């Protein structure tokens, strides 16, 4: 039963067990080779366990099937973590749909590129518009941008 | 290097899975 497998994936993900979620997702992918949600979860599992190149290889092996349901955030995130900042920037700017996750990464990418004026505008917006457990951290990031300008 | 947090990592999460049930 593939609904039963998905129930397993969800349970593991909610408990942060991406190692076991990956095993179950791979069983789903044996049944439905082009399930976009399964490929998306596989990418997340790999990123969560530090396997950024493996996650990127999944994305780039399934480009057509993932097109426009796509994981531009995850692809750019892996590129960012793999010291490919220029790739990461292009992936973000090429995304079909802009999201809060993409904007968060975009601020970090602009910081790494030393584009501090644009970075500051992004972080001011991120600080204002975000409601999450990371306001203190995000304001620390904003202060690092202000410091770099001076 | 000032302290700078990778907050993007906190966004790395499964999509909603209800429909897969
Ligand atoms: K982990």
């Amino acid at each position: 039963s593939v609904p039963a497998l998905w129930s397993e994936v969800n349970r593991y993900g909610q408990n942060g067990d991406f190692t076991r979620a990956l095993k179950t997702v791979n069983k789903i992918l044996q049944i439905n080779k082009d399930d976009v949600t399964a490929l998306h979860c596989k990418v997340v599992c790999l990123i969560q366990n530090g396997s950024f190149k493996e996650a990127l290889n999944v994305i780039n092996t399934h480009t057509k099937v993932l097109a426009n349901n796509s994981l531009s955030f995850e692809k750019a995130y892996c590129e960012y973590r793999l010291n490919r900042i220029e790739n990461a920037l292009k992936t973000i700017e090429s995304a079909n749909q802009q999201t809060d996750k993409l904007k968060e990464l975009y601020g970090q990418v602009l910081y790494r590129l030393e584009r501090y004026d644009e970075c500051l505008a992004v972080y001011r917006d991120l600080v204002r518009n975000s409601q999450d457990d990371y306001d203190e951290e995000r304001k620390t990031n904003l202060s690092a941008v202000v410091a770099a300008q001076s | 290097k000032p302290l700078f947090f990778d907050l993007a990592l906190n966004h790395v999460a499964f999509p909603p899975l209800e429909d897969k049930l």
